RNA sequence: AGAUUUGAGUAUCGUAAGAGGACUCCCUUAACUUAAGCAUAUCAAUAAGGGAAGGAAGAAAAAAUAACAAUGAUUUCUUAAGUAAUGGCGAAUGAAAAAGAAAAAGACCAAGUUGAUAAGAGUGUAACUAAUAGAAAAGCUAUAUUUAAAAGGGAUAAUUUAAAUUGAAUUCAGAACGAAUAUUGAGCCAGAGAGAGUGAAAGCCUCGUCAAUUUAGAUAUAUCUUGAAAAGAAUAUGGUUUAGAAAAGAGUAAAUUUAUUUGGAAGUAUAAAUCGAAAAGGUGAUAGUAUUCAUCAAAGUCUAAAUAUUACAGGAAAACUGAUAGCAAAGAAGUACUGUGAAGGAAAACUUAAAAGAACUUUGGAAAAAGAGUGAAAAGAGCUUGAAAGAGUAAUAUGUGAACGGAUAAUUUAUAAGAAAAAUAGUGGAAUAUGUUAUAAAUAAAGAUGUGAAAAGAUUAGAUAUAUAAGUAGUAUAUUUAAUAAGAUUAUGUUGAAAUUUAUAA
RNA sequence: CGAGAAUAGAAACUCUUGAAGAAGUAAAUUAUCUACCCGUCUUGAAACACGGACCAAGGAGUCUAACAUGGAUGCGAAUGAGAAUAGCAGGAAAGCUAUAACAUGAAGAGAAAACGAAAAACUAUGAGAGUGUAGAAAUACAUUUAGCAAUAGUAUCUUUCAA
RNA sequence: AUAAACAUACUUUGAAUCGGCCAAGUCUGGUAAGCAGGACUGGCGAUGCGGGAUGAACCGAACGUCGAGAUAAAGUGCCAAA
RNA sequence: AAAAUGAAGACAUUUUAACGAGUAAGGAAACGAAAUGGCGUAAGGACAACAAAAGUAGUAAAGAUUUAAAGUAAUUUAGAUUGAAACUGUCCUUAGUGCAGAUCUUGGUGGUAGUAGCAAAUACUAAGAAGAGGAAAAAAACAUCUUAGAACUGAAGAGGAGAAAGGUUCCUAAACAACAUUACUUGGAUUAGGGUGAAUCGAUCCUAAAUUACAGAUGGAAAUCCUUAAGAAA
RNA sequence: GGGAACGGGCUUGAUUGGAACGGCGGGGAAAGAAGACCCUGUUGAGCUUGACUCUAAUUUAUCAUGUGA
RNA sequence: AAAGACAUUUCUAGUUAAUCCUUUAAUAAUAAGGCUU
RNA sequence: AAUAAAAUAUUACUUUGGAUAGUUUAGUUUCCUGGGCGAUGAAGAACGCAAUGAAUUGCGAUAAGUGAUAGGAACAAUAAAAUGUGAAUAUCCAAAAUUUGAAUGCUUGAAAGUAUACUAAGGUAUAUAUGAUAUUCAAUAUCCA
């Protein structure tokens, strides 16, 4: 909408809201990120303090699916079954039928252990367990699973 | 609406083609109206004009009845020997005549106007046959499914229906705020002017009864 | 640049104007491409199949627990599920001798394939008129053939209560045909998954996953030592 | 003398050239610019120069990715991703696999083998020839599997393209106008109310538009005939008697160096100088050597489809411009005109419905003027309207080295404010108000909890038929027979808020 | 003599002018007071600073792309999926539908190998809700409970040489 | 003691600007300057109004459109109100 | 700013109190007690006589010129004249959206101003003719043609012919709107016709300085070199 | 007089009758030209030079396999 | 020594070997690259 | 002190000028279908042809048009002649198609020209490079009597 810009406001203003002094001129330092060691160097300092140099090892091709890891905490575990199925199986223990919660098909591989764990017995079958993960899910009464 | 892609619906280049339109075409646009009594000889709407044919205006200053004595396909329009004016110093011009303000009252028909008025006649015949096996299954699904009603009651007059049950619906309060100003305004307005009306027409019912 | 902002990058330096690509005409590639199918459902009729694909793993560890359609049975997958490979590109079955079996599983879900598209498959005459040599030679066998199938009905029925078939017949008959526009949309690459549930023992209870993820990280660490050590 | 080789002239039948180059494949070491200077860098496969192509081209069938529960020619799109990486590590530059789609199709040469070898080649045509990747010849054979007389004609049908034909309903009535489509009134058509023309605004005046018809042209579209339905032929795994006891692309791949290029960094690609392989070998992007592993098998060729297009040609649209705008060009526009040349390069739309474009007289040398006349109207051709700047005429007003403006009055001019109506006392109640009744309408319900019906399917177990059938409740389809489990959707109880406010008439 | 308080009373008018033109307003002239050339740079221009003879028409913060803040909106541990693309009716550059790749986010630190978050929290002040009494009109005090947001500080936990 | 709820504390985002000049019961270099450079404050710039005849900065006082009054600086022979 | 009231009244509510200078600059839209309020241009989607003919318009559109009214203002409204066919009001959406300046662009027009000028090339006069075009109180000047007078270039010419360049300007007749700094009956100007005759003059033919081919040599290319050397050519 | 320190305009005075012809060169800091002298730009260009960095031409070394000693 | 579906991890002492991270199929000795100063 | 000639101011009418309004056979952009040239002489250039034409348009010594097939009564500025025994008009057709230009027998400046062969004129063919075939040759290049 160009009828709700600036430049409707400033008809009849000679400078259109730039300055009689500093005029709005082509330039004012340098094109794109000019002079950033020399006249913006108060403005690279103050905002972005690590931006020249160098740091870490270069890799020379990167394979970026081999950092893919997505990462699920024990809070989250029941949720990817529900919570109506969840409280089908309040009451399970060794011996019956446990539900299993299939990390992977879900997309996560990873299982961190953060938050707490309803006390039902689960088993957990991903393909990479935290240690706090393990800890929580034994205590709860559960199992965990390997995978792949 | 027209669904033909290949037919532009662009003004500019509807007057572009009546400009540049060759002599063939030129013929067919400047058309006229047969009279009642050739329509009921021939059962033929309209053809093209002729020279030799007589006409009668019926649209403009003089409705005079002529015989044409040019169809100028340059300017579109013809010339009748009867609708001259003087040009002062004595001599007179033709009147260049529209050929939609007259109708035809006689045909000057050699051998190729015989032909096409046999050949309109029995088009005109297929096409009047072929709308009557469409009206007539039209008409077969509308009995098949109200078997006490006829179509002609498409053709009558239609009575509205008067019951005027209301329903219950929970945004009739919220109706007045979903309203911007200008159309609240308005609505109300309205309203008033309506409601006066009614007031004076009360006044005058009971002024009529006593 | 003045306050806080991040530091830009734009890449117009160069003659953007010149590599713009504009994508006006992409209501009407939807139009030519559905035409263009439309014609090629027909002249091929029946079965404008985009011919029967296999059923892959997807590379890598981020996606190998997905199945999709790969490009062409390989010829141990057709040979498992008696089709000569001649044949195959013909009844609108795709092949790929380019593909190495990669594992027993691969060869038998998509020796499954195979099977089903063939029972499902209904190959006409190569000559319409009814004294073709198929339909004259199916009345010839088929009295041989009743006999045929009396033992492989009680074949399937004492055992179930190498002399296998190099190559299987052709489904070949006269039918009113019906068009299906892909058979890779019949053919499920897999069935829908539910809940998995299990019985939970000590033994499951008791498993240790976080040491055998270190145990086995470690092994892998440790044969850098044992090389060293064995050269001392 | 004769047999060859190489090179010429002539004759015959053909071929290339030039235009165009928007899109396509390439060659060549621009600079302005950015880096707040500048020299590497950037601009940048960019401009200019040069070559070659088609309706598309290019590419295309792994000496390819990957490290997986692995993929699989090429192209194009989405994502990866402004990421990995490159970079006076500054400014800046910058991919690809995986993954999701459009479309899909694989075939040959060389070498090898077969040699009573085949007008033109024996210094070799021709035939066979790969993932069970030691192939290839001739003849018998076993088992599974495929098969109708090919190719080419004729006809019908279907689907499309083009042309032609056809295509409703007021030639309605009144009033008024220079003129009716506008206006008033009564009607009609519509799978047609897109559009144009018509003295002026049209669904029904003309041409058209919707629905269609006919005839031609194609499809590697199906049907029947020629055409018999046989002889045989083909695919694969074997067995056997003879034949045989292979080959797989060289100044190439690499290497040293130089130069350009790349995101490719101890070298990604190209080229040149030198050098130069093979009882094969290439790659896994940190150089080196060793042993494993994985995956391919270079140095010859072709290949539809998905993709691009601001040349040019033919169409259709538009929240685009409306004559200083939109192309430079709405007229004989790349024109007039300029320059020796390469080149440069405009301006200019409108009388009226219709020329009905005054037409005869007087004045004048003529041009013209004044009458007269056409027209609804001079709209009078320098022609729709006709602004401002600048002038002329008429009316009004003022006056000593500026003029104009503002506040306040005076003079003159103009505009401009009205037809009702007294005191007191006899009749006379009329608008309204207070309140009583009756009538009407409106205003209260958001939710909560019960009982059913049910399409489409889903699973399982049976039955019939067809096709196929591995010794794995045989599979698949069509039609049927019962059961479970849910079910989109849908029907209906109970529960739960009134008593007020206006209007109407006495 | 006399405040408060109680008892009772006394105000509804003239004149002049105006459709023969009132009041007001506008225009022109006269008179008193008053008034330097606009735009711009500039400490400062009426400037002996520059542009401006006059009029008409044109004429200058726009479009594409990346990020951020903020006001309105939808959904919310998800959001988008008008990614390509594939379908539908209608003929349609419009509209509707597609258990869906991916983007951003739900987890953070480290150059990287390798990892991957509870003492079901604590302390302070703090939003709100009740009662009682009185002034007395609103409101002002006492007392019971609650402790969100925000800020600051604490234990505990993840990664790092280093929080 | 006094004042202070349209108090106080701010948070985010952003504009313009960083040529300045003047006064003085101030200072330094200079013979001095309407010179150059500073400390504190008030101004002009950005500001018109009443007065100083005239004036960016002096004095009084800061501005919506007006009516009536008391005033400020400063004035009261005429121009010019007294 | 605070109280009060609040489904629609209306003037963007009622009351009370304080306040109002300003360059650069800021205050996008929407937000019932509104987190500033509005005017104008053009186009798009709607709305515009509620009872079945639903904004205005040949009983006069837009535009132009003025006269009055409303608004603090941007501007709006209406009348009259002119003009004759389209247009307007409200809400949203959109922008090629508001000019006094840029030595701004294009076009048109003033003062200067009836001014500076129409002064090199010695020079014209009388009678007659033609023509609308020497009249007149000397309006002292008058273009073309003939005759007479008086003169100039002075034969290295202001003479008679050619080359290049121009291109019909050549000749004749009719005609004078424009053009030749007055005028023109004149013209190298307007209109229409007519006109250029070669065996012997030239071109054509020959070669000069030089120039360009096939084949060849060279170059990434375009192309360059060679002209008788390189050739089964000439 | 003050003011941007040399007014046609502002303040106070002197003074003024409107329209102009021929001259004239005091003024209009008169017209012509975005000062060419001077300075500033992180603006150029011609020329010079062991200014920095390069390059044609020239030069030297190695490689590019004719036979018999 | 204690838990573990018809293998394999944990705790304890003795031993031997390797040991800051990377060169992305796995290792090795050179080489190079990271981190702190 | 005085006049209003010039000057100034407002309105009406007229004029110079061409703004404004209304309008559009012209543009711009996007998309769809093709992308169909040439030694059988292309694109481009020149010249010529209409009863009265200068441009432009169309055409090529058969000239603003010829035949055939459709088509059915006009054209016009003026006059002619033709015309239902077929006027306009349209075309992927047939005939014809000047000089050039890749330009190709040789030459070409603005150049007029000119050779040979086949069939006096007129018309064809004859550039360079190149493939296939035929024919005539050349070189002791290899054998070879």
């Amino acid at each position: 909408a160009t009828r709700f810009r600036q430049t409707r406001r400033r008809r009849g203003h000679v400078s259109m809201g730039y300055g009689r002094i500093g005029k709005h001129r082509k330039q004012r330092g340098g094109r794109g990120n000019a002079g950033g060691q020399h006249h913006r160097k108060t403005w690279f300092t103050t905002f972005h303090p690590d931006y020249f140099g160098k740091h870490g090892m270069r890799v020379f091709h990167l394979k970026a699916n081999k950092y893919y890891c997505p990462s699920i905490n024990v809070d989250s575990l029941w949720s990817l079954v529900g919570k109506d199925v969840q409280a089908q199986y309040k009451n399970a223990k060794v011996g019956e039928e446990v539900p299993v919660i299939d990390c992977v098909k879900h997309g996560y591989f990873k299982v961190l252990g953060k938050g707490f764990l309803p006390k039902q017995p689960v088993i957990v079958r991903a393909r990479y367990f935290s240690e706090k993960a393990q800890q929580k899910i034994k205590a709860v009464g559960g199992a965990c699973e390997l995978t792949a | 609406m027209k669904f033909n892609c290949k037919v532009s619906s662009n003004p500019s280049k509807a007057r572009k083609a009546l400009y540049t339109a060759n002599a063939s075409q030129r013929a067919l646009m400047m058309s006229a109206r047969l009279s009642k009594e050739l329509r009921e000889k021939y059962n033929v709407i309209a053809i093209p004009i002729h020279k030799d044919d007589e006409v009668k205006i019926i649209k403009g200053h003089q409705k005079v009845a002529g015989k044409v004595t040019a169809v100028r396909r340059s300017k579109y329009v013809i010339n009748i020997d009867k609708l001259t004016k003087t040009k002062a110093n004595g001599q007179t011009v033709p009147i260049a005549i529209r050929p939609s303000n007259v109708i035809i009252t006689k045909l000057f028909l050699n051998k190729d106007r015989e032909a096409l008025l046999a050949k309109k006649a029995e088009s005109r015949k297929s096409y009047k046959e072929l709308v009557a096996k469409r009206n007539e299954e039209v008409a077969k699904a509308f009995t098949a499914v109200y078997p006490a009603l006829n179509m002609d009651i498409f053709g009558k007059k239609v009575e509205p229906i008067t019951e005027k049950k209301p329903i219950r619906i929970p945004s009739k309060k919220m109706a007045e705020k979903l309203m911007s100003k200008p159309t609240l305004r308005a609505y109300k307005t309205g309203i008033k002017v309506h409601k006066a009306k009614n007031a004076i027409a009360a006044y005058k019912a009971a002024l009529a009864k006593k | 640049m003045k306050h806080n902002q991040a530091v830009s990058n734009i890449h117009f330096c160069k003659d953007w104007r010149s590599k713009v690509h504009t994508w006006f005409k992409q209501p009407f590639r939807k139009i030519r491409r559905h035409q263009t199918r439309v014609e090629k459902a027909k002249a091929v009729f029946p079965a404008t199949i985009k011919s029967l694909k296999p059923s892959v793993h997807c590379m890598n560890q981020r996606f190998n627990y997905k199945l999709r359609l790969g490009r062409g049975f390989t010829l141990k997958e057709l040979r498992a599920a008696k089709i000569d490979k001649n044949l195959a590109r013909t009844i609108g079955i795709a092949v790929d001798p380019r593909r190495k079996e990669s594992s027993k599983e691969c060869l038998n879900r998509n020796a499954q394939r195979l099977t089903e598209y063939m029972n499902r498959l209904v190959v006409l005459p190569k000559v319409h008129a009814a004294t073709a040599k198929r339909l004259v030679l199916n009345k010839k066998n088929a009295e041989a053939k009743t006999k045929k199938a009396a033992e492989i009905k009680k074949f399937i029925a004492e055992h179930n209560k190498k002399k296998t078939k190099q190559f299987n017949k052709l489904p070949v008959q006269q039918k009113e045909a019906k068009q299906v526009l892909d058979a890779n949309k019949v053919i499920r690459l897999t069935a829908p998954c539910t809940l998995e549930t299990k019985t939970l023992t000590k033994g499951m209870k008791a498993f240790d996953a976080v040491a055998h993820l270190r145990k086995a990280k470690n092994v892998a660490k440790a044969v850098s030592g044992i090389v060293k050590g064995q050269k001392k």
